[PDB]
């Protein structure tokens, strides 16, 4: 489609109003991509899914990168995969261990994160689409401008926000949320290569919550089994 | 695939599930070789040896091999520079 209000929750309409031209453009890029014979992975419907849940109800940002490059895996949301996805992304596996370690909970039955999303945890990738099997193929391709505005908008609100930033790529957005009512908690990426380097033990789910409570807001549920 | 070069250096039919991008500063600490520019950490999982198989390559367009890491159930890494 075309007009922002028909594409995202409104309130998100407001949020992203300044990147309307920029997002609309992203469309004809994608369309142009199919036109040239190649497809993009995130999946028509889900591309902007991140922005389908209320803007004013977000309390936690988990910024990812671009989508999982393998078909049927990427689902429109950071780090989350589809429930049928069996041997799951090792990053996600690690996230989950710290998740059981951090909170009393038992290991999730699948890497389907939808419930977090619908509870005010915004799983926003920095790049919303990607060519199949070709990781990072849509970097600088226009998306960052959008996801960036997304974030700035969240920061501007009266409501408190916790941003958890996994990896240095993420950290570059620290300045981008002027920490007035925003708190950022950074750590090395849950990827296997770096996880034990300081992600594990970072306790981000509870800390995020305690931070939220510290600021007079409601904690996230987490908890998905 | 780029997963073929995994199959080459190890002989294991595995699917890459994620490519995380990191800065030299991040990669150096773990492997002890500061790389030129950023790296993508393509991680596949071997569900039989319980090993995390990692392929580190140069950024998006040219996916140039740089190093390979095999990480066991304990966490120790057999690093082979490529």
């Amino acid at each position: 489609a075309r007009p922002l209000s028909e594409l995202v929750e409104r309130g998100w309409a407001a949020a992203l109003e300044p990147v309307a031209d920029q997002v609309a453009h992203m469309g004809q890029f994608l369309r142009a991509e199919i036109a040239a014979g190649r497809r993009y992975l995130p999946a028509g419907s889900n591309v902007l899914r991140a922005f389908t849940f209320p803007f004013d109800n977000v309390r936690v940002l988990i910024v990812g990168q671009d989508p999982y490059p393998t078909p049927g895996h990427a689902v429109g949301l950071s780090f989350s995969v589809a429930p049928d996805v069996r041997p799951w992304p090792r990053s996600l596996a690690n996230i989950f261990d710290e998740y059981t370690a951090d909170l009393g909970y038992p290991l999730p039955s699948n890497g389907d994160l939808t419930p977090w999303a619908q509870r005010g945890v915004l799983l926003l990738n920095r790049v919303l689409t990607v060519r199949p099997s070709n990781p990072a193929s849509h970097r600088g391709k226009g998306w960052e401008a959008v996801t960036e505005c997304a974030i700035r908008a969240l920061a501007a609100r009266a409501a408190p926000l916790v941003a958890i930033l996994w990896g240095r790529d993420a950290s570059t957005l620290k300045p981008m949320l002027a920490a007035g009512n925003c708190v950022a908690i950074e750590s090395p990426h849950p990827s296997p290569l770096s996880a034990s380097r300081g992600f594990f033990g970072s306790r981000p789910f509870s800390r995020a919550n305690e931070l939220l409570v510290g600021m007079g807001a409601e904690p996230i549920d987490w908890r998905l089994p | 695939n780029l997963s073929d070069i995994i199959e080459k250096e190890t002989g294991k039919q595995l699917v890459i599930q994620e490519s995380i991008l990191m800065l030299p500063e991040e990669v150096e600490e773990v492997i002890g070789n500061k790389p030129e520019s950023d790296i993508l950490v393509h991680t596949a999982y071997d569900e039989s040896t319980d090993e995390n198989v990692m392929l580190l390559t140069s950024d998006a367009p040219e996916y140039k091999p740089w190093a390979l890491v095999i990480q066991d159930s304990n966490g120790e890494n057999k690093i082979k520079m490529l």
